[PDB]
C-alpha cells in the first residue's frame, strides 16, 4: 500500500500482522481451561514453522512435546527448542535445504532476524560440522541472543526489521526478502521454497537488496543471477549491474529500475491487443522478415539502468510493453 | 473461557495498559444483550428433558443402522449414553448461553472432541442430525423472543460447525 | 480467567445442573448495577497514575528508611521499578473491578508474588503499606470525595462496589504479607 | 519418504557422519525382506481389479444406509468415487509395498485424511469395513508366501490403524 | 530424499498405475547387485579421509598458486574450510551410492553451489579439479586397485557400479563448473 | 537408550573386560529368538489403537466414577488426553520389546510420571488398571488368542517373550503406583 | 550409542510413531549380520593379549624417538600407559564389534580424543602405526571367515579414520 496516508510506514510493508506478541502471563500449571495455552501453542507453530501447514496426522507428531509444554516442564524457550528438534522441522527446513538455506531459515524461525555477515554463517556451519544437527539447533537457542530478546517466556517474533536489535542495513533489506507478508510461508514463498537457499550471494556478501512491497506493483519478481566475468567464466548478458561507474553518470544519476512481468501476451508495442506478424496466425517477432519462434522478452524480469534524463522515456517504454515496475532505486 | 469480559481484559492485559474506553464499550454491549441470552437460558433450563428426548428420538428417526450389528445400539445403556451426551450438550449450550460466548462450550465440549469421536468409533453425523433437528424445531415469537431465539440458534450453529 | 458469569457457570458446572433461576437473579442484579460498575472503573482508571504517585510518595514519606542509602528505593533505577510495580498492582485491581471477580488477580497478579518479593528482598510490610494507600485513595476517588477532583456524576449510592474494591486491595495486601 | 534407506541416510546425515556399518546392516535387512515384499506387490498388481470390486461390494454388503438420503450413494458416480478411492488405497498399498516402508502410503494418503473425511461428511468406518474384509480374506500358502502374506497384512493394518 | 525404490514409486505415481512387474524386475537386479553395492560403499567409506587428503594435496601440488599469498587456500582457516569441503562432497557422494539415486545430492549438496563458490571467491576450475581427483581415486579404491591398500574381496565384476559412482562425481564436477 | 547389546557391553564395561563367552552365548539366544521377537512386535503394533480403545473403555466400564461429573475422565478434553496417555504408554512398551531392554522406557517414559500425576490428581490405581488391561490385551494379541483376530503365524512357543512384555507392563503399572 | 536398534528406536521415536515395518527390516538385517560380527568378537576376546603386545611392540618398531628425551618413553610406567591405551582400544573394538555399530567405540573412545592428545602431547600417528600394523596382519581364510574379517577390518578402519 502507501508509506504515508495513515502514519505507519512499516505496516504497509507487509509486516503489519506480525506486531501481535505472545508472552505467557500465567504462573503455575493449567488444568482444564486449555484456551490460552492452545493460543500460545498455535503461535509457536506460526512462528517456528512460519505459517507452514500442519494437519491432524501431523499433530500426532510432537504430541508428547506439546503435552510437556502444558506441564511444569518446558518454558516456551524450551518448547520452541523441542518443536525445532522434531521430525517435522527437519523434513521441512533441514533435509531439503543446503546448510546455508537451512541456516537462514533457522534465524527466521528462531531469532526472527536474518544473518547479516558471513561470520554468523561460519559460526553456525562450524557448530554443525563439529557436532551434527541437534547441537546446531541448541547453538541458536543456547546463545545470549535468544535469551536477551525473548527471556524464555516470549514466543519468538520478527525483530530483524526493527532498529533495536542493531544488525546492518543489509539485514534490513534481507529481512524483507525473507518475509513477504502473512500468506507467504517458508515452503510457499518464491526463492525460499524447499531446497534453494533464500539468499546466498546476497547473504554472503551483504548486498543491500531493493525492497519490493507485497502485492502492490511487481510483487512476483525474482532477481536475475550474475556471473563473475573472466575469472570462473560466466554469462554476461543476464541482468543490469548494481554499480554503474561513470562517464555515463552524466545526464543525471543512474536509476536501477526493476521490471517485473514481461510476457508475449502483454507485450504489445504500445498498441492494444496482440499484433499479428502474418495474415494468418504467426506472432513472434520476425528476425530478417523470416519467421522466428523466439519470445520477444526471453526471461520475464529484465532490469534497466537508466540515467535521469532518460527516465521518462524508459518509464514510458516499460509501460508500452505492459511490463510492470517492481522497484526503482537510485544508484 | 471466551467472553466479552475475558477477551477485553485479556487483550488490554496483553497490551499492558489500563482498560480504556473501548473495553468499556464492549462490556456495555454485553450488558445490552444480557437479558435476551438469559431469557433463552431460562427456557432451556425449563424444558431440557423433552429437548433431549426429541433430539435422540429424531436421531433414531434418522439412521437406524446404529442399532444393528453393532455400531452403537447394542443396549439400552449405550442409547442412554446417547441421551446423556445430548444432556451434556444442552448443558453446555445453557452455559454458553449464560456467559454469552462460545467459550465454555468450546473448552468443555469441543476441545478434543475429535480424538474421542474417531477413536471410540462415534459418528458425528448423528449428533448433527440431533442438533439440526432442534435447530429446525424453534418457534419465533411463540417460544422465546427475537433476540433469545437468534442467540440460541447461534450457539447451536457453533456446535454443528465445530462438529461438521 | 473468570468473570462473574464464568464463576456462576463453573459453580453450576461442578453442581452439574443447568444454571437455573436463582444464580441468574443475582447476576441480574449485577447487570442492573452494570453502569455504576462502569463509571466506577472509569473513576479508578482516570487519575490512576496520580494514585500511584501519591501512594509511593506516601510510602517513602511515612517510612523514610527506603530512600536512605542501602534501602530498596535507594537507587534511581530502584525508584523506577518501584513506581512501575505500584502501577501494575493498580492495573490488575482495575481489571478485577471490571470482571467483578478476583480470578484475573488471583491467577495472574497475586500468585508467585510473595515469593518474588522475598527473593528480591522487597520489604513486605512496606508493600502492604503502599497497597493500603492505593486502597483508601482509590476508594476516595471512586466515591467522588477527592480533595482535588470532585467531578460530575449521576446521583446514586455505590457502597457495594466500594466494599468490593476494598476487598480486592485487602486481598493483595494480605497476599504480600 | 520413510524407507530403510532414507531413514539411515537421513539419520547419519543428520549426525554429519559418512555411513557406518550399522546403516549397512539395516539396508542388509532391506535386501533380505525385499523379495517377499515385491512378491506381494506383484500379486496385488496381478489381481487389483477383483480386489477393489470385492472391497467395495463388501463395503455395501455392510452399510446400506449410505445409498439412501443421501450420505454418499446418490448416483453411480458416487459409487464410482467409492471404487476409485479403494483403487487409490490398493495402489498406495502397492507403492508402500514396493518401497517397503509405510512412508508413501502415509505421505500420499494418510496425511490430512481426517479433515477431508470430516469435511466431506465421509464415514471412515465403511473404509474400515472394506479393508478388514480384504485383510480377513487372505490365504496363507494359497495366495502368496509366509513372509509376503505377513507384509501385505502389515500394510493393510497400518491403513486401518491410521483410519480408526 | 528418494532412493531407487522411491523413484520407481514416483514415476509410477505420475503414471498413476500399479508398480507392476517390469520396473520391479530392474529393481530385482538392484537387490541382487545389493551386496556389491554394500561392499562398494564400504570401500569408498573406508580410507575416505585419505581420499580427501590425496585429492586436495594433489590440487595444491599441481597448482601451486592456491597456497601462494593471496590465494584461496592461503590462510590456515581457509585450508580448513577447503579440507572440509572436500570431505562433504565425498560424504554426499557416498550417500548417493547407498541410495542408488542422486536425489540427496541434487536436492542438498548440488543446489546453489556454483553461486556460493562464485559468491565467496573460490576458483571453480580448481574445485572441479579436486572433484576429479576424488573421482579417479574413489574408482581405484572401489576396484581394489589402490597401490597402497589392496584388501581382500571375493572376485567379480562391478563395472556398472563404477560407472555409477563416476556419474555422481561427474555430476558434481559439472555442477561446480 | 540401550538395547540388549548395549547392556551386555555396559555391564562388561565396568570391569574393563571383553565380551567373553557366556554373555555372547545368551545374546546368541537373543539372535536365534530374533524373528519371534520381530513378529511379536508386529503383533503388538498391529491393532494397537484397538488395544488402547478396549483398555480405556474397560477402565471406564469397570470404574464408572471417572465419567461421573467431577471425575478425571469427565470432560471431552479430558477423555482425549486420557486416550493419548494410553497410546504413549503402549508406544514406549513397544520400543522396549524391540530393544529387548527397558532402558528406553525407564529413561524416557517412566521418569517423572508418578509425580506428574500427583500434581494432576490423576487416580493412580485407575491408571494401573488401564495398564493392566493393556498388559492382558497385549499378551492375548501376542499369543494369537484374540477372540476377534486369530491370524496366521509360524507355529511355536514364545512364553519367554510373553513374560518379557508382561515385565515391561508391570514395570509401568508399578511405576504409576 | 549408535546401533541399528538404537538408531531406529531413536528415529521412530523422533517421528512419534509406533515402530513400522521399515525398522523391522533394519533389525532384520542386524540379526542377519550378527553371527559374523560375534565370530570376530570371539576371536578378539581370544588372543587380545598378543594383539596388544604386537601392536605396541610394532608401534615402537616404528617411532623410537618417543623413548628419548622425553616425549613419552620416560618410564616403564609411560610405556604401560601406552599398552593400556591399546588395551582400551581393543576393548572398544570388541565392544563395537559386539553391538555392530561404531557407536560405543565413538562415544567412549573417539569423542573428545583430540583435545586430550594435543593437551597431553600424545602423538596420534603412533596409534595409527599400531592399528595399521594389526590391520595389515590379519589372514583371509586363516582367521574367522571372509565375512568376519571384513567386519573387523571395518571397525579398525573407523578407528584410524577417526584418529587421522
Ligand atoms: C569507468 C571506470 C571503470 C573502471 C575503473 C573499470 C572497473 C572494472 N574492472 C572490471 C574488470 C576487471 N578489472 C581487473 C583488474 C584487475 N586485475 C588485477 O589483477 C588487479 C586486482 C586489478 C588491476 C589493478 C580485471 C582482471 C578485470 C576482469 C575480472 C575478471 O573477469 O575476472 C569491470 C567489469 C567489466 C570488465 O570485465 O571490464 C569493471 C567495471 N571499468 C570501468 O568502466
Ligand atoms: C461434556 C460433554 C460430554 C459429551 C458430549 C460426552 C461425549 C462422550 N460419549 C462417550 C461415549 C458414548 N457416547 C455414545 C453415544 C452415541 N450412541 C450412538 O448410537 C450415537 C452415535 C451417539 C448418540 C447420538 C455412546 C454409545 C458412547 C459409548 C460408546 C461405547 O462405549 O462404545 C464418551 C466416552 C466416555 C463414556 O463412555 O461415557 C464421551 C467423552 N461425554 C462428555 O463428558
Ligand atoms: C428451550 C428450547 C426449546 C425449544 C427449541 C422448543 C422445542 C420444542 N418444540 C416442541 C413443540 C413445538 N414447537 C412448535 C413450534 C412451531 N411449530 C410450527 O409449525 C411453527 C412454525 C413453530 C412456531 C414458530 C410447535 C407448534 C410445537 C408443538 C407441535 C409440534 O411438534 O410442531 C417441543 C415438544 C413440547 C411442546 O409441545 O412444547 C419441543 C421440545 N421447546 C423448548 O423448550
Ligand atoms: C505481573 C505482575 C508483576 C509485578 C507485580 C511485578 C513484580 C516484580 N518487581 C520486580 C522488581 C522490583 N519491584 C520493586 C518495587 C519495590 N520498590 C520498593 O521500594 C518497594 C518495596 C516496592 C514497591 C512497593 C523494585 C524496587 C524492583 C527492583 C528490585 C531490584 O532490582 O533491586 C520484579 C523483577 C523484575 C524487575 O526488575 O522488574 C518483578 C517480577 N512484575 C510483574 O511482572
Ligand atoms: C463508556 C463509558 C461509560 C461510563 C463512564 C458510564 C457512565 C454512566 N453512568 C450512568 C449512571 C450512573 N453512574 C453512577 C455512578 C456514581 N454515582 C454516584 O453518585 C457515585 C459518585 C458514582 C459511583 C461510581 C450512578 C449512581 C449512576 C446512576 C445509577 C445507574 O445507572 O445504575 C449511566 C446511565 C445513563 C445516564 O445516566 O445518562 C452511564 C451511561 N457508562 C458508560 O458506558
Ligand atoms: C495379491 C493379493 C491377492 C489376494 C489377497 C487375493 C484376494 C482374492 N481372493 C479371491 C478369491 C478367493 N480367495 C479364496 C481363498 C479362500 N477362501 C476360503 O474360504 C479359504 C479360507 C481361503 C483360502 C485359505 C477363495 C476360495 C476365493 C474364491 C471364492 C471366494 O471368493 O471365496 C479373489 C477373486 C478372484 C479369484 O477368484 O481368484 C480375490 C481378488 N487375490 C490376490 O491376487
Ligand atoms: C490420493 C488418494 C485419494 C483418496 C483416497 C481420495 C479421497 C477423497 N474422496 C473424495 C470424495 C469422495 N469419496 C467418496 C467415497 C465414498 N462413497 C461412499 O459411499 C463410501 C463411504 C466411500 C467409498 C468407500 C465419495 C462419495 C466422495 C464424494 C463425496 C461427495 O461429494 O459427497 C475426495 C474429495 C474430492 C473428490 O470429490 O473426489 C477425496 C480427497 N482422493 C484422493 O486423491
Ligand atoms: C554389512 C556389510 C556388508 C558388506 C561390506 C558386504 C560384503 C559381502 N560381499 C559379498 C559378496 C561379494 N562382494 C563383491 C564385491 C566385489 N568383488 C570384486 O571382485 C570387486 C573388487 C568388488 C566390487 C564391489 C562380489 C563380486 C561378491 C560376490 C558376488 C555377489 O555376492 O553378488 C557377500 C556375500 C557372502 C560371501 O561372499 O560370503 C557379502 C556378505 N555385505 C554386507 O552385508
Ligand atoms: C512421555 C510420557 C507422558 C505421559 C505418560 C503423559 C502424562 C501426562 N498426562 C498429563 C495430563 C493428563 N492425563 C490424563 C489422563 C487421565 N484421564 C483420566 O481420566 C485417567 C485418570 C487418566 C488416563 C488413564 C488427563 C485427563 C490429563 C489432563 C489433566 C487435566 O488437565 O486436568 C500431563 C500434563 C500435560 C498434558 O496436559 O498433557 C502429562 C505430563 N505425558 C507424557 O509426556
Ligand atoms: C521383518 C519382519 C519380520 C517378522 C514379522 C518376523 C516373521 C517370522 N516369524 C518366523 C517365525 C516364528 N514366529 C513365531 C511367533 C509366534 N508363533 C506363535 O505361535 C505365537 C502366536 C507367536 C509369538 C510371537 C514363531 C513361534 C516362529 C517359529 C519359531 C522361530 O522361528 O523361532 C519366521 C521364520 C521363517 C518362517 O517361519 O517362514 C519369520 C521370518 N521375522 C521378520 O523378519
Ligand atoms: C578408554 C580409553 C582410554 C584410552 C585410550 C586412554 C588414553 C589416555 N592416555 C593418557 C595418557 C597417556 N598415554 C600414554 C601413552 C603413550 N606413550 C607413548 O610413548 C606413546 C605415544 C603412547 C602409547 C602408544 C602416555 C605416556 C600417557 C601419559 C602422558 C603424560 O602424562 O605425559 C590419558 C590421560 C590420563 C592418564 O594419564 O592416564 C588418556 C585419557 N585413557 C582411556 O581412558
Ligand atoms: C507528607 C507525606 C504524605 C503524602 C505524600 C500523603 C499520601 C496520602 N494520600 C492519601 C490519600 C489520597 N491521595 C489521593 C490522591 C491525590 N489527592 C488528589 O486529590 C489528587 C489529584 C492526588 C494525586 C495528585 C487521594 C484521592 C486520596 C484519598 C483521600 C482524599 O479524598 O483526598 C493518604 C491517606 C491514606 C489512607 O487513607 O489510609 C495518604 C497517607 N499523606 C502524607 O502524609
Ligand atoms: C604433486 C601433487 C600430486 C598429488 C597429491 C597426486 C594426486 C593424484 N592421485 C591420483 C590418483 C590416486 N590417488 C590414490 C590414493 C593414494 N594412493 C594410494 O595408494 C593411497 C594409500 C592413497 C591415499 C594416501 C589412488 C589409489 C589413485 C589412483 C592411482 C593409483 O592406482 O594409485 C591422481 C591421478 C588422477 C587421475 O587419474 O586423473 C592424482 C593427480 N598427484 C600429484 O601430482
Ligand atoms: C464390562 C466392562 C469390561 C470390558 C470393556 C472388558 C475389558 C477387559 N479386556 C481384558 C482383556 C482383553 N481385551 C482384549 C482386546 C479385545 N478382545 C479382542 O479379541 C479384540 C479384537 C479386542 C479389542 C476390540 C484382549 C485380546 C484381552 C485379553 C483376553 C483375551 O484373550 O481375549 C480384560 C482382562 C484383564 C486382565 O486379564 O487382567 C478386561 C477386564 N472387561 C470388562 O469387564
Amino acid at each position: 500500500l502507501g508509506t504515508v496516508l495513515g502514519n505507519s510506514s512499516l505496516d504497509k510493508l507487509g509486516l503489519d500482522k506480525f506486531v501481535d506478541r505472545f508472552e505467557v502471563n500465567e504462573a503455575g500449571r493449567p488444568d482444564g481451561f486449555s484456551a490460552d495455552y492452545e493460543v500460545i501453542i498455535r503461535a509457536c507453530y506460526m512462528q517456528i514453522f512460519a505459517n507452514a501447514y500442519i494437519m491432524e496426522s501431523e499433530r500426532a507428531e510432537m504430541a508428547k512435546a506439546e503435552s510437556e509444554f502444558r506441564d511444569g516442564r518446558f518454558t516456551v524457550k524450551e518448547f520452541c527448542r523441542a518443536l525445532a528438534k522434531s521430525y517435522q522441522y527437519r523434513k521441512r527446513f533441514f533435509d531439503g535445504r543446503p546448510l546455508y538455506g537451512a541456516i537462514e531459515l533457522c534465524f527466521k524461525h528462531i531469532l526472527g532476524r536474518t544473518p547479516d555477515g558471513l561470520e554468523h554463517y561460519r559460526a553456525k556451519s562450524a557448530v554443525y560440522d563439529t557436532k551434527g544437527y541437534e547441537a546446531f539447533i541448541d547453538a541458536f537457542f543456547d546463545d545470549g541472543e535468544y535469551d536477551a530478546f525473548y527471556d524464555s517466556y516470549c514466543v519468538p517474533f520478527y525483530r530483524g526489521h526493527l532498529t533495536t536489535s542493531n544488525l546492518s542495513m543489509a539485514a534490513f533489506t534481507h529481512m524483507f526478502q525473507v518475509v513477504r507478508g502473512s500468506s507467504t510461508s517458508d515452503k510457499a514463498n518464491p526463492r525460499t521454497m524447499t531446497n534453494q537457499i533464500t539468499l546466498n550471494q546476497a547473504g554472503i556478501q551483504s548486498i543491500p537488496l531493493a525492497v519490493v512491497a507485497p502485492g502492490a506493483d511487481g510483487a512476483t519478481f525474482l532477481a536475475p543471477d550474475a556471473s563473475a566475468g573472466s575469472w570462473q567464466t560466466g554469462f554476461s548478458g543476464a541482468t543490469k549491474a548494481r554499480t554503474s561507474h561513470g562517464s555515463r553518470q552524466e545526464k543525471g544519476k543512474m536509476f536501477r529500475i526493476e521490471v517485473a512481468n514481461n510476457t508475449q501476451y502483454s507485450a504489445v508495442g504500445g498498441g492494444s491487443g496482440i499484433k499479428l506478424q502474418s495474415r494468418s496466425g504467426k506472432f513472434y517477432k520476425m528476425r530478417n522478415m523470416a519467421p522466428a519462434k523466439v519470445s520477444t522478452f526471453r526471461r520475464a524480469n529484465n532490469v534497466y539502468l537508466v540515467p535521469f534524463d532518460e527516465l521518462s522515456a524508459t518509464y514510458i517504454k516499460i509501460h508500452k510493453n505492459g511490463g510492470s515496475i517492481a522497484s526503482i532505486t537510485p544508484v | 473461557m471466551k467472553s466479552v469480559i475475558t477477551t477485553t481484559i485479556s487483550a488490554a492485559d496483553a497490551a499492558g495498559r489500563f482498560p480504556s474506553s473501548s473495553d468499556l464499550e464492549s462490556i456495555q454491549g454485553n450488558i445490552q444483550r444480557a437479558s435476551a441470552r438469559l431469557e433463552a437460558a431460562e427456557k432451556l433450563s425449563g424444558n431440557h428433558e423433552a429437548v433431549v428426548k426429541e433430539a435422540g428420538d429424531a436421531c433414531f428417526a434418522k439412521y437406524s443402522y446404529l442399532k444393528n450389528s453393532g455400531e452403537a445400539g447394542d443396549s439400552q445403556e449405550k442409547i442412554n449414553k446417547c441421551y446423556r451426551d445430548v444432556d451434556h450438550y444442552m448443558r453446555l449450550i445453557n452455559y454458553s448461553l449464560v456467559v454469552g460466548g462460545t467459550g465454555p462450550l468450546d473448552e468443555w465440549g469441543i476441545a478434543g472432541s475429535r480424538e474421542v469421536y474417531r477413536t471410540l468409533n462415534l459418528p458425528g453425523s448423528a449428533y448433527i442430525a440431533s442438533f439440526t433437528f432442534t435447530r429446525d424445531r424453534l418457534c419465533v415469537p411463540r417460544d422465546m423472543s427475537s433476540q433469545a431465539g437468534v442467540e440460541f440458534v447461534a450457539a447451536l450453529d457453533y456446535v454443528i460447525n465445530s462438529l461438521s | 480467567m473468570l468473570d462473574a458469569f464464568s464463576r456462576v457457570v463453573v459453580n453450576s458446572d461442578s453442581k452439574a445442573a443447568y444454571v437455573g433461576g436463582s444464580d441468574l437473579q443475582s447476576l441480574k442484579t449485577f447487570i442492573s448495577d452494570g453502569n455504576k460498575r462502569l463509571d466506577a472503573v472509569n473513576c479508578i482508571v482516570s487519575n490512576a497514575s496520580c494514585i500511584v504517585s501519591d501512594a509511593i510518595s506516601g510510602m517513602i514519606c511515612e517510612n523514610p528508611g527506603l530512600i536512605a542509602p542501602g534501602g530498596n528505593c535507594y537507587t534511581n533505577r530502584r525508584m523506577a521499578a518501584c513506581l512501575r510495580d505500584g502501577e501494575i498492582i493498580l492495573r490488575y485491581v482495575s481489571y478485577a473491578l471490571l470482571a467483578g471477580d478476583s480470578s484475573v488477580l488471583d491467577d495472574r497478579c497475586l500468585n508467585g508474588l510473595k515469593e518474588t518479593y522475598i527473593a528480591l528482598g522487597v520489604p513486605t510490610a512496606s508493600t502492604s503499606r503502599a497497597v493500603s494507600i492505593m486502597k483508601a485513595a482509590s476508594t476516595a476517588f471512586i466515591m467522588n470525595t477527592a480533595s482535588g477532583r470532585k467531578i460530575e456524576i449521576a446521583a446514586g449510592d455505590c457502597q457495594a462496589l466500594q466494599s468490593e474494591a476494598a476487598a480486592y486491595f485487602d486481598k493483595v495486601g494480605s497476599a504480600v504479607d
